[PDB]
DNA sequence: GCAGACACTACGAGTACATA
DNA sequence: TTTTTTTTATGTACTCGTAGTGTCTGC
């Protein structure tokens, strides 16, 4: 069935030992699913960022003999291998996965009797029947409600006796910020653009294509650590035609550029910060940062952040000139947001997209600033409401 | 070629609402016996298996085995238009897409032809589930369908324990505590409601009220019920059709004991 | 028989000969018409320049009254046009085939600016797959208002703002079958000031005509309003030649005397300052200056002051263009 | 029976038929011929022959199947958060018999309109059933469709149609309809295109119906000039602090019938893209949208393009 | 002066809510043969010819010849709030906006003047072609009702066809297809359930199952409805009502392409 | 010391879902003779009066002239909790700022306690005139329920005439005139269904629709209802509430339009 | 003949967003 | 290597929850 599948299915993992993640992830997923193996499997034996998880996997177990921390929630940008890291380690693990994803009704009620069925009961197999592990997929999609459900039956005092892992892509979403309170939080990073070099040869070659390691990397570097998207623009650009791949083909834009959602932080520091030293030229440094600024979305969080960082910043500008024209471009933009809600012509909203841009025309530095969260304007808010 | 033509509409109408909400998928497996279905939930809470023999039918032919992977919501769709006393012409080629069901279920002459098209559902194998229950009885269906209505009125779940004496229910609740006592009813004139015992070792279990009631959904297609139910072995309720064949419906016990 | 109608609904071009000015797309579409090769059109302009009525005696010459109903879907912005209609009655007018006799359908869409963009996304696929039962014709004013893949669709006419020499026939023909004397100037003062614009050449004929009883020049810009060239020219003499005191006072003289808005002096003071052979500085800050005095009077401002502001922005640059030399 | 337009006419049946995007559109027919497509969304220009090619394609694949292993949905079709649970889900899991390489098709046709909800919802989906069914989306704008549907489908890009490309096209039109022409009339046809092969087909139908022969008189006639080129000389003009000659334009512009919003629209899109310096484009992007604002309140005359084309030339000279 | 009189309220109030979700407004053409109201939908799909007869009134007066055009969400509205077994009034003047509807409570003591106001719509007048139709069938109502609802539920487009044999209802959808055949049930004790066939030659047209579901709501007027078919000619289902008049409804076939292959 | 007991739970939870959205406040003024409400609404449109004479209570004890004033957002809450057949004592001290409802739980098993903060509002009263009416008319409570609620679909504001005839409601709106006349009905059975004339001086004058509909939202309280209209007076909608006393509601006219010559 | 239960659509309500 | 919240005023569109209500089953 080699002509029947894509290559993306063809080359998935089917052990721990082909996985692509981070193998501290890995390891910590892993521990923390064997930690469930006394109440679960009835068996006392199974067989920074990376400070808290090893405290949290070596804080011991609450007195019902379960993990405190029974809810497993996996962050990262997509095409990482989340999913395939849940299976993999759930199926690794003895668990048979039961999997509920956006694809599903996602009602209170219906969220409500399918974690109850998937968690409240045994196996129908009777005794060897495998237990079930509930992977919840894409839970950033869900309402607060669907959240609220899953958290009560994650606290009664009925007691959940099967371990709940969850998946998302955005961490910082407004339903699961009583979520990260309560989970093992596993944030993934980027993949390794050498062991994915060394996975996209592979695969090359067993698909009888030929590449050298450099232009795989540079498609690495053009889907940005994505193995999902870099496996299928390989099999598009392979085809049967030709055998060798070419440089201008993975630097072209025809085939395998994708649009990224840009974080917060990563474009406050594109509009603040200069690239370190083609690419220097102001005019693609200007559209560069338009682009990142509208491709990031919420803009008014952009914009609070441009308000709350650019005076914190070491400032060449002693006249105080760049300040005024900034606060300038500001009111421009407060100015266009009040006549566009006002006569109900939102065409004016195609111009506050430039008001990023115009900072880092002002306060562009090749220092390293450190950009804070904008706080000062809801702070202001809710004092004020108070 | 497969042709199963059940000579009345009635039983297909009840197996097809008892597991309306029961099992999203029906698995029909074809061969010269006769229609088997073997279903599983996905989360391994209930399974389903039902035998409809070749001598139940008005006529059955099958030359080779066949796999009818169909929706449950859209035969349940065919049969709120079907006739309680009517024969059904269910119908397949042997490679082929579509399942066609052929009926006349108003008597007025009115010749329905509905087909369906398969779901191409992967092919998860189930041998044989063991049977080595050590409490076997005997119940009425109605009086087991009225037992879990009244437990559904009160409480989310049911104790079952097996007796020699008989079958006790109960179930607890802010509103009040639902209990009954199963005694030997042998002296009646019906011979449905006599329950009779075969049991040993009690065991006592928790499971879920809507399963419960989902099962006991199927009272009119069998007079009598049997249940066998034991330690670590998932509860079985089983109707015995008249002719066609019989029903297991499979039941997997709380975690969370007594 | 006679009504009792508007002038810009009593006389309106019934047929495609009746128009004036787009003779290129008129005979276009009516050898469209007439070799059954009727595309989805898109028709932008200027207000008042015929899109309308275009459409409509293309409809009236394409059905017949008996079969009109059922073959022309007319929607604008009166009526709800929102993606539920889209998917709803358009969909199913355009799916459909006739009732009575065969032929292609005709949904019009006047105004088609004020569609939401849900609704322009929704009617894309609509026009393309049911091109041969049902055509589609888009009217707007505004043409950045509809989305590009509309405007890839429609075989787009702009129908342009009317001259002057082909506005006077049609409205000579509505003068003889009106009975209204007009003079000479009273004809170029409804071509003037209509500036491309059939509706307000006749709406100022009719309101001269209900006013005065004749239409000459003098008729015209008193119903009207509007100054005349002589006043302009006096009022930018006075702001060019003599100081503040007397331009004020010979320009609130002339403003109370003729009862002049300071809108339309603005107006055709910007035209004669193009024509006024200015230096480039200078005529940037008149730009600038008379933008920021019209901006100024949207608002409840008094006209007095903007007035005062309006001799001082040639006050200022009378020393400048004198010293230029 | 109704003839049908050359854009519906003229629509290609075969992948070998489409011009541009050559590289892209050979990989499509090397596919077709093959086998074994992956998941596919087409960004690009309106009329550059994306549906064409995901319709070509799906054909070519599916051969007499076509009416029961394809499900096509537009934005004319409901396609919520409902339709993709039920509909979508539903014809992903349906066995449809096909020979090898072959998959079912779920065309999804102007893929910008879906919410985001349709599109969480469409990635498992999407990812289960790979085996049996594929999924072919067209779009506009690429920053609509969410980045774990891009990731899951190869994100071909479609640029805008070049010259001869369209003249291509354009001569095999013309040879089936015998039409008369000369090279001018056929460079004002590409002229109007603007990279449009739905309007170069319209203008060349719109011109031979109209007068029957294809010069450049006959297509300005009923066709028009495009509006960015003429406004990015008032741009240029304006930059030079000339405010004579911009004025000259926005006069022009102004006679020929274009209201103030289409106008300053142009200006900004010609002001975003233009060659001159940063802070300047910004001085001209802040200007552009402070005249814009009393173009929406209500206040839209010559004399408020001619004070925007006058600040505009006073930033120049104002250091 | 017009002056018609309903003897029961029921056959208005099941009028006009068979023609609620379907005709925008109501164009009463008054004349001294009766009332007749020819409108189209608002989607121009479908087309409404009702005809009532003088004779079926209480009293009918009508001295001048009108065309009342009239809302209809307002009619529904005062129909609501009406009896089925009372006398139902409807008056117009000669040169009024005021049509007025008087009838009785349900508590049958208190008079209901509900007066409405006539609309300009000055449509012009769609002509029927009264031809001949290639196939004529007598069925009961309660059975399309029923045969249509089935349908709803399967696709939304339904080929309905008509032969020799009977009308035969086919519903290509997503679950599947249904396809109902039904023929020659004249062999029952009831007069209305019977299944005839009159006319000859074999079409089959598609339709969308919406407004074939909104003509069904005209079923406790008639008990045995008429179908009309052809191949040019649009579906016809005529219910014609015991004593007051008759009911047309007329229905456009769906463009249908074939596949290329 | 303010302590009284009802004889029925369902005056009050018949009562004050009137004052619901009608009035913002219960102002209850205590007296030998009974308890006396006077309230005017936030618009000064309408005013509510309801006196309950002391010898319809089971018991009743005042010893001052006192005034207590409660709200309505709380009380409205608080009556939902209570039963329908149960008894309800009020109680409130000479010096304390409560007010306490005892009365039964729906559960028929505990005695529920309810106490409210007594608003201390500044009011004076404003002082019905008791003038003679010219006109006076008895009518059904809840057929002059129906007839308020079916000029509602209508327009937002009514027409009362009456003359020597009987009472003409008239509703027109954009839709159309609704004219309903009720006379004469001494020849039925029922007592209460009397729609009877007492005055000669006709009196045409235009109301508004949500203060009647509030009006009427207290009908099952009473059999009857008696309505008392002038040229100037505002419109007095009575009610004799059974035997413990009785309530009258004050609806202004609304200024008529310049029809001068 | 009349009470209980089934699904049906109309309607209330919350939320997002609107540009190139 | 850094995250909480409701304002802008209409118009439209989507999505979900709730409530009369027509009709079917049963003793
Ligand atoms: N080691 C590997 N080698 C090759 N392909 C792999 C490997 N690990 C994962 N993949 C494939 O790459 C993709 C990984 O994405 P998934 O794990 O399915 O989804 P995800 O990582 O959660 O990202 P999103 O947010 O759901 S789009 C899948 O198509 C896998 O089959
Ligand atoms: N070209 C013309 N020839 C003759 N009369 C015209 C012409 N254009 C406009 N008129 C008159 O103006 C009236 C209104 O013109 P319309 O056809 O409505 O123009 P329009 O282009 O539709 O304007 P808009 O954009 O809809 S406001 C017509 O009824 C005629 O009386
Ligand atoms: N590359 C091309 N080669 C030949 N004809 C083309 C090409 N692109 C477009 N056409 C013609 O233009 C018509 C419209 O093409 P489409 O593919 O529907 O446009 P599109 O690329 O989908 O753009 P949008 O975004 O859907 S408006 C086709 O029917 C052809 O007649
Ligand atoms: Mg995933
Ligand atoms: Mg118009
Ligand atoms: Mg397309």
């Amino acid at each position: 069935a080699s002509s029947h599948c894509l290559w993306v299915d063809e080359f998935a993992p089917r052990h721990y030992t082909e996985l692509l993640s981070d193998d501290f992830t890995n390891r910590c997923l892993l521990k923390w699913l064997k930690l469930w193996d006394l109440v679960v499997f009835g068996h006392e034996r199974p067989s920074s960022h990376e400070q808290v998880l090893e405290e949290m996997l070596e804080a011991g177990l609450d007195p019902s003999q379960r993990p405190k921390q029974k809810v497993a929630l996996l962050c990262g940008p997509p095409g990482l291998g989340k999913t395939t890291l849940a299976h993999v380690i759930a199926r690794h693990a003895g668990y048979s996965v039961v999997e509920m994803n956006a694809s599903d009704d996602r009602s209170p009620e219906v969220f409500r009797t399918r974690i109850e069925a998937a968690t409240q009961m045994e196996s129908v197999l009777g005794a060897g029947g495998k237990p079930n592990c509930l992977v919840i997929d894409e839970i950033d999609g869900a309402p607060v409600a669907a959240i609220n459900v899953l958290l009560s039956i994650l606290n009664r005092k009925g007691l959940l006796m099967r371990p709940i892992i969850c998946i998302c892509n955005d961490q910082f979403a407004p339903s699961l910020r009583q979520l990260k309170q309560q989970a093992f939080l596993l944030h993934f990073p980027p993949t390794l653009p050498s062991r994915l070099v060394q996975r996209l040869q592979e695969v090359s070659l067993r698909q009888g294509m030929r590449a050298d390691p450099g232009v795989l990397a540079a498609l690495c570097e053009k889907t940005d650590n994505d193995i999902r998207a870099c496996i299928n623009t390989l099999q598009f650009l392979y085809s049967r035609g030709q055998r060798e791949l070419s440089v201008r083909d993975v630097q072209a834009t025809r085939v395998g550029l994708k649009d990224q959602r840009r974080g917060l932080f990563s474009v406050w520091q594109e509009v603040f910060q200069l690239p370190r030293a083609s690419l220097t030229s102001a005019s693609q440094r200007f559209y560069r940062v338009l682009h990142a600024a509208a491709s990031a979305g919420e803009h008014e969080k952009v914009v609070q952040g441009l308000f709350d960082n650019f005076l914190r910043l070491r400032l060449r500008d002693s006249s105080l000139g760049a300040v005024c024209v900034a606060l300038d471009w500001l009111a421009f933009d407060d100015l266009l947001a009040g006549a566009a809600h006002h006569s109900q012509s939102f065409q004016l909203l195609r111009y506050p997209p430039f008001l990023p841009v115009a900072f880092h025309v002002l306060f562009a530095s090749s220092h390293t600033p450190r950009i804070t969260f904008p706080s000062s304007q809801q702070e202001a808010q809710n004092r004020m409401s108070q | 070629m497969f042709e199963a033509r059940l000579v009345q509409g009635s039983i297909l109408k009840k197996v097809l609402e008892a597991l309306k909400d029961l099992i999203n998928e029906a698995c029909w497996d074809i061969s010269s016996s006769g229609v088997n279905l073997q279903s599983m939930d996905s989360s391994h809470v209930s399974l389903v298996q039902l035998t409809l023999r070749s001598e139940g039918f008005d006529t059955y032919r099958c030359d080779r085995n066949l796999a009818m992977g169909v929706n449950l919501t859209s035969m349940s769709k065919i049969l709120k238009c079907a006739g309680n006393e009517d024969i059904i012409t269910l119908r397949a080629e042997d490679n082929a897409d579509t399942l066609a069901l052929v009926f006349e279920a108003p008597n007025q002459e009115k010749v329905s032809d509905y087909e369906m098209k398969l779901m191409d559902l992967d092919v998860e194998q189930l041998g044989i589930p063991e049977q080595e229950y050590s409490c076997v009885v005997k119940m009425p269906s109605g009086e087991f369908a009225r037992i879990c209505r009244d437990l559904s009125h009160i409480g989310d779940a049911v104790v079952i324990s097996c007796a020699k004496d008989g079958v006790k229910f109960s179930a607890s609740g802010e509103l009040g505590n639902g209990n009954i006592k199963l005694s030997q009813t042998s002296n009646v004139d019906k011979e449905e409601e006599a329950v009779t015992i075969e049991m040993n070792e009690p065991v006592q279990l928790t499971f879920a009220l809507r399963y419960l009631n989902f099962f006991t959904k199927a009272t009119p297609l069998s007079s009598t019920v049997t249940l066998s139910m034991s330690a670590d072995v998932p509860l079985v309720v089983e109707y015995k059709i008249a002719d066609m064949g019989h029903l297991k419906y499979y039941l997997a016990p709380k975690i969370e004991d007594e | 028989k006679i009504r009792n109608l508007p002038w810009v609904e009593k006389y309106r071009p019934q047929t495609l000969n009746d128009l004036i000015s787009h003779q290129d797309i008129l005979s276009t579409i009516q050898k469209f018409i007439n070799e059954d090769r009727l595309p989805h059109l898109l028709l932008y302009g200027p207000p008042g320049t015929g899109k309308t009525s275009t459409i409509l005696a293309c409809a009236k010459q394409l059905y017949k009254d008996k079969e009109f109903g059922s073959m022309v879907l007319e929607l604008n912005a009166s009526d709800d046009r929102g993606i539920d209609i889209i998917r709803g009655p358009i969909l199913s007018f355009a799916s459909t085939r006739t009732i009575f006799k065969k032929g292609f359908k005709l949904v019009i869409l006047d105004e088609a600016d004020a569609m939401t963009q849900d609704a322009q996304n929704a009617l894309r696929r609509v026009i393309e797959k049911f091109t041969e039962n049902t055509r589609f014709c888009l009217i707007c004013n505004y043409l950045s208002k509809i989305i590009p893949a509309l405007q890839s669709r429609c075989t787009r006419f702009r129908f342009g703002p009317l001259t002057p020499e082909l506005m006077v026939p049609r409205l000579e023909h509505v003068v003889e079958e009106e009975k209204v004397d007009i003079s000479e100037d009273g004809m170029k003062a409804l071509v003037t000031l209509s500036s491309g614009d059939m509706r307000r050449a006749l709406n100022i004929l009719q309101s001269t005509n209900m006013a005065f009883g004749k239409v000459t020049e003098e008729t015209v810009y008193t119903c009207t309003g509007h100054p005349l060239k002589s006043d302009i020219a006096n009022i930018l003499d006075w702001m060019l030649n003599q100081d503040f005191t007397t331009a004020y006072r010979n320009i609130t003289e002339l403003k109370t005397l003729k009862g002049l808005a300071l809108h339309d002096i603005l107006t055709e003071i910007h035209l004669f300052v193009h024509r006024v052979d200015f230096p480039s500085s200078v005529r940037i800050h008149l730009l600038t200056k008379m933008a920021d005095i019209e901006y100024r009077l949207s608002v409840g401002t008094n006209e007095k002051i903007q007035l005062s502001s309006l001799i001082a922005a040639f006050q200022v640059t009378r020393d400048l263009i004198v010293a230029e030399a | 029976h109704y003839e049908l337009p050359w854009v519906e006419k003229y629509r290609p049946v075969k992948l070998n038929e489409i011009v541009g995007n050559e590289d892209t559109v050979s990989r499509l027919e090397v596919f077709a011929r093959e086998g074994n497509v992956p998941n596919i969304i087409i960004a690009g220009p309106p009329g550059t022959g994306k549906t064409t090619s995901i319709l070509c394609l799906a054909r070519a694949l599916l051969g007499p199947a076509l009416k029961d292993a394809m499900l096509e949905l537009n934005a004319s079709n409901d396609r919520g958060i409902d339709v993709v649970r039920n509909k979508i889900k539903m014809f992903a899991q349906q066995k449809v018999t096909l020979p090898k390489g072959r998959h079912k098709i779920i065309i999804l046709d102007e893929a910008d309109s879906m919410t985001d909800g349709a599109q969480q919802a469409l990635r498992r989906t999407m990812e289960i059933y790979s085996k049996t069914t594929r999924f072919a989306l067209a779009c506009n704008a690429s920053d609509k469709i969410i980045e774990p549907i891009q990731s899951r489908c190869a994100v071909l890009r479609y640029t805008k149609l070049t010259d001869a490309q369209i003249l291509t096209r354009l001569m095999n039109v013309i040879e089936k309809e015998r039409v008369p022409y000369t090279d001018d009339g056929l460079e004002a046809i590409i002229f109007t295109a603007q990279g449009d092969m739905r309007q170069a087909l319209n203008n060349l139908q719109s011109t031979f119906s109209g007068f029957g022969f294809i010069n450049s008189e006959n297509v300005f006639k009923v066709c028009d000039e495009p509006h960015p080129l003429l406004v990015k000389e008032m741009i240029q003009h304006c930059v030079n602090a000339n405010i004579d000659e911009a004025y000259k334009i926005l006069a022009h512009l102004w006679h020929l019938g274009y209201s103030p919003e289409d106008i300053i629209g142009n200006i900004f899109r010609v002001c975003k893209t233009f060659q001159m310096a940063e802070y300047l484009k910004l001085e001209f992007i802040k200007e552009i949208g402070y005249t814009h604002m009393k173009i929406a309140e209500g206040v839209n005359s010559l004399l408020q393009m001619a004070g925007l084309l006058a600040r505009l030339c006073q930033k120049t000279m104002a250091p």
